[PDB]
């Protein structure tokens, strides 16, 4: 039961960080911009936990690899 | 094939102006406030659709209907 409330927890963060770097760049991409998005977001990355960031860095990759042929990795 | 290349469209739309209003929502509890992000995100409620926006609205409604034990006359 512990793990699942930091899945929540973790999951919840993921997508406040994603919201927030995704609408600064919407903000950016439209002339005039607001830094202090970045320093929310920042704040989600300490609070996101070293094992579940590397999870979703190594998603883009994890598709790169499911996507092929073959499964290279034998 | 036009269909999904809507559904593509509206699926973004939906996705942005949820990430905006979000993020907005952030900043607003964090003090200082930027009334900017409100500007895009009521230019994707002009964006989508007017079926797609009701599909959205009655989304908790729908979640509530097939919560019970019942599905209410009949």
């Amino acid at each position: 039961r512990a793990y699942h409330r930091r899945v929540v927890a973790q999951s919840k963060l993921a997508r406040e960080r994603q919201q927030l770097r995704a609408a600064h760049d919407m903000l950016q991409g439209a002339g005039h911009e607001s830094a202090a998005l970045e320093t929310l977001a920042s704040e989600r990355d300490v609070s996101l936990g070293a094992v579940e960031r590397k999870l979703l860095a190594m998603w883009p990759q994890m598709q790169q690899a499911y996507s092929g042929d073959e499964y290279v990795v034998i | 094939r036009a269909y999904h290349r809507r559904v593509v469209a509206q699926s973004k739309l939906a996705r942005e102006r949820q990430q905006l209003r979000a993020a907005h929502d952030m900043l607003q509890g964090a003090g200082h406030e930027s009334a900017a992000l409100e500007t895009l995100a009521s230019e994707r409620d002009v964006s989508l659709g007017a079926v797609e926006r009701k599909l959205l609205a009655m989304w908790p409604q729908m979640q509530q209907a097939y919560s019970g034990d019942e599905y209410v006359e009949i």
